[PDB]
C-alpha cells in the first residue's frame, strides 16, 4: 500500500532527521556565544520537542544554521505526521467502504 | 593505556612558530571534540578552542588574542594547535583534552610545556648527591642528585625507573642566567642501601636525552 | 559568557575532616557543572560531573551538589593525597568556562 | 466502525498516559536537583500541556526518563488526534457519498 | 529601556598594549551590541557588529567578545590613530540605546 509505505519511508527519515539534527544543531551552535544547545543528549532532545512543536523553550537555536536546522526538523516532524494521518484515513476510508459491501 | 600523547616540551624563539600535536588513542567517535586549555605557570585553566577532527571545524574563545589555530589529521588520529608569532606572555603548558559532545574533560594529554626565549637548548649534567664520611645514621638515609645547567623545563626525575616514588622529593627549579638547575632527593632504609641499588633516571625532553646516575657510597 | 567564582582561593582544614570547595556561576546553568583535581606538576582529573555525578576510580568520598548558580565539591575525611587546586568547569552555554581554582591544605 | 472504534481506545489510551504520565514524571524528576516537574497536580497540568503541544514552558522535565515520559504523552496526544481527525474524514467521506447515492 | 554602562570612563595605556573597553547592559541581550568609534569632530564608524562580527575595512586588531550582559571591545597593539571615543549600542529591544562612551588616551 502506497500509503502505509509513504507513512513508514515518513517515519523512517524522521527519526534519522532527529538524529542528524541533533548532530547539526551542536556542530551550528558551538561558536555561537550564549548558545545552549551544545551538547549531543539535549540537542537529541531538543529534536524531539521541535519535530512535536511541544513548545517548551527550554532550548533553542541562536544561529542561521540551527534555525535552518531547526526547520528540517519541524519540517520532517509535519509532514511525517500529515502522511500518518492520510494514511490513517486511507485505511479507515476503504474499510468503512468494505463495511458497506462497497 | 595512555589516552592522549603530546610531546613533553617545546623551545620557541620569540616572534617565531610552533605547532603542538596530539596524538589519541582508545574509544574515537565521529562526535568527539578535542579541546586545547592553557595553563601559564602559577595560574589557572584558561580554555582556547575546540575542534571537531571528524568534520574539521573549529572555534576559539574570542574573549582573549587570537594566537591559536587547530587542525586535525584524520589518519593518524592526531590534533593539532599552530600557535604562531609568540611572546612571552605565551609561555605556558598547553593540554590538549577529549570531550564525548557531553560537555566535559573525561581525559588530558600530559601537557606541553612551551619556552618561549632566544636562549639556547642545553641538556642537564646529572652528579650524584650521597654522604659524607663523617655522617652518622638513624633507620633510614638521605640520597640525592643534582640537575644542574639545562634549558628549557621541564626535566621528569625518576628513582630506580620508576619503582622507588615512596620517600622522592624533586624540588623547583631555580633560573638563573638563561640556565635552570634542581635537585631530587630520596630516602630509603638504610639497611638497604648500598646493598640494594639506587639509581637516579633524568628525562629532559626539549633536548631528547634521558641520562641515567647510580648513587654509590663515597 | 558565564563566569565561576570559587571562594575561597585557600581552604585550610585539618586531616579527617569534611571540606566543601564553592563555585557560583554568574547565572543559573542548570547542574552543566564539573569538577577536575590537578595535583602539583600533573593534569587536571575529572572528580565529578553534572554538579554530583560519580566518575569510576575517583574515591566514595568526593561528592558534588548543587543547582542553578551554586555548586559545592565537598571531600569527607580530607587526607593527603587530596592536597591539590580544584577548578569548576560549565558546559551550559558556550563558551565553556572554568573556574579560578580552590587550593586545598592540610 | 473500525474507526470510531479506534477513536474512542486512543481517547482512553490517552487519558491513561495522562494519568500515568503524571505519576511517573514526578518518579522520575524527583532526586534531579533544580526539577520542577515533581508534585502530582501541576505534573498533570504539564501531561495535559505535553499531549496538546501548548507549548507554555511553565514545567518540563530536566532528566531522562522524564522526558522518555515526555514523549509517550506527545505521541499519544499527537496519534489521539491523527486518528480522530481521520475518523472525522471517514465519517464526513461516507455521508457525502450517500448524500450522492453513490 | 536598556542601559548599557561603559567603564571607565577614560582608559589611558602605552603603545603596542592591548587594550579593552567594557560594556554592561542592565539586562540579557544576547550579542545584540555594536561598537563605533568617533574620532576629534568626525562622526562615528562602526567597528563591531553583533558584539564580535568584524566589518569590512576595519584594521584587525579590533576585535569583540561577551554575551548576555558583559560586552568587551579589544585593540591589540593600540597605536595613534586609536585615541578616540567608543560607544556601544544595543539592538535587542526597542528602543535602541548607546553607552556614554570611552575615551582611548595613549
Ligand atoms: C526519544 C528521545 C529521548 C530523549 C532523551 C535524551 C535526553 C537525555 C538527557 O537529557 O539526560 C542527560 C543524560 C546525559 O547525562 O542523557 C544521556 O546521557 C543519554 C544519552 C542520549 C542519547 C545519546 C546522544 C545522542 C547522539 C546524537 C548525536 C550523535 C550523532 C550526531
Ligand atoms: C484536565 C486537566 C486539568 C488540569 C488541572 C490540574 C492542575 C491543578 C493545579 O495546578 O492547581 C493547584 C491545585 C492543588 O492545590 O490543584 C489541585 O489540587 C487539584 C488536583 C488535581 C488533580 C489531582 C492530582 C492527579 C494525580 C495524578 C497522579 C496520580 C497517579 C499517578
Ligand atoms: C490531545 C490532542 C492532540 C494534540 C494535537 C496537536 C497537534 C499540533 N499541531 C500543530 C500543527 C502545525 C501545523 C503547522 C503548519 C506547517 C507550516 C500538529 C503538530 C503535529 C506534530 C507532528 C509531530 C510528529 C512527530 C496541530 C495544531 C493545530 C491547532 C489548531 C488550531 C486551530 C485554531
Ligand atoms: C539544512 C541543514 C543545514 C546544515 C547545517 C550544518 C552546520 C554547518 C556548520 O556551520
Ligand atoms: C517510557 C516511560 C519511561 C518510564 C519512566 C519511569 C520512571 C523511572 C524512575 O526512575
Ligand atoms: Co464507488
Ligand atoms: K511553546
Ligand atoms: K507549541
Ligand atoms: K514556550
Ligand atoms: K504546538
Amino acid at each position: 500500500a502506497l500509503h502505509w509505505r509513504a507513512a513508514g519511508a515518513a517515519t523512517v527519515l524522521l527519526v534519522i532527521v532527529l538524529l542528524a539534527g541533533s548532530y547539526l544543531a551542536v556542530l551550528a551552535e558551538r561558536g555561537a556565544p550564549g548558545a545552549q544547545l551544545i551538547t549531543y543528549p539535549r540537542a537529541l532532545w531538543w529534536s524531539v520537542e521541535t519535530a512535536t512543536t511541544v513548545g517548551y523553550g527550554d532550548l533553542y537555536p541562536v544561529t542561521l544554521w540551527g534555525r535552518c536546522v531547526a526547520v528540517v526538523v519541524m519540517v520532517a516532524g509535519i509532514t511525517s505526521f500529515g502522511l500518518v494521518t492520510a494514511a490513517l484515513a486511507t485505511w479507515f476510508v476503504g474499510r468503512e467502504q468494505e463495511r458497506r459491501g462497497h | 593505556q595512555v589516552q592522549l600523547q603530546q610531546p613533553g616540551a617545546e623551545l620557541v624563539k620569540p616572534g617565531a612558530s610552533v605547532k603542538l600535536s596530539c596524538k589519541a588513542s582508545g574509544y574515537t567517535f565521529t562526535s568527539d571534540w578535542i579541546h586545547w586549555v592553557k595553563q601559564r605557570p602559577g595560574h589557572g585553566l584558561e580554555w582556547i578552542g575546540e575542534i571537531i577532527p571528524s568534520y574539521g571545524r573549529a572555534n576559539y574563545n574570542e574573549k582573549i588574542q587570537k594566537k591559536a589555530t587547530l587542525t586535525a589529521d584524520k589518519s593518524s588520529s592526531t590534533a593539532f594547535m599552530q600557535l604562531s608569532s609568540l611572546t612571552s606572555e605565551d609561555s605556558a603548558v598547553y593540554y590538549c583534552a577529549r570531550e564525548r559532545g557531553d560537555g566535559y574533560f573525561a581525559v588530558w594529554g600530559a601537557g606541553t610545556t612551551v619556552t618561549v626565549s632566544s636562549a639556547k637548548t642545553t641538556p642537564p649534567s646529572v652528579y650524584p648527591l650521597a654522604p659524607g664520611s663523617a655522617a652518622q645514621t638513624n633507620s633510614m638515609v638521605t640520597l640525592g642528585c643534582l640537575v644542574k645547567g639545562y634549558f628549557p623545563e621541564p626535566v621528569t626525575v625518576t628513582w630506580n625507573s620508576g619503582s622507588l616514588s615512596s620517600g622522592v622529593h624533586t624540588f623547583p627549579a631555580v633560573l638563573q642566567s638563561d640556565l635552570y638547575t634542581l635537585s631530587s632527593s630520596v630516602t630509603v632504609p638504610s639497611s638497604s642501601w648500598p646493598s640494594e641499588t639506587v639509581t637516579c633516571n633524568v628525562a629532559h625532553p626539549a633536548s631528547s636525552t634521558k641520562v641515567d646516575k647510580k648513587i654509590v657510597p663515597r | 559568557d558565564i563566569l565561576l567564582t570559587q571562594s575561597p582561593a585557600i581552604l585550610s582544614v585539618s586531616p579527617g575532616e569534611r571540606v566543601s570547595f564553592s563555585c557560583r556561576a554568574s547565572q543559573s546553568i542548570g547542574t552543566d557543572i564539573h569538577w577536575y583535581q590537578q595535583r602539583t606538576n600533573g593534569s587536571p582529573r575529572l572528580l565529578i560531573k553534572y554538579a554530583s555525578e560519580s566518575i569510576s576510580g575517583i574515591p566514595s568520598r568526593f561528592s558534588g551538589s548543587g543547582s542553578g548558580t551554586d555548586f559545592t565539591l565537598s571531600i569527607n575525611s580530607v587526607e593527603s593525597e587530596d592536597i591539590a587546586n580544584y577548578y569548576c568547569q560549565q558546559s551550559n552555554r558556550w563558551p565553556f568556562t572554568f573556574g579560578s581554582g580552590t587550593k586545598l591544605e592540610i
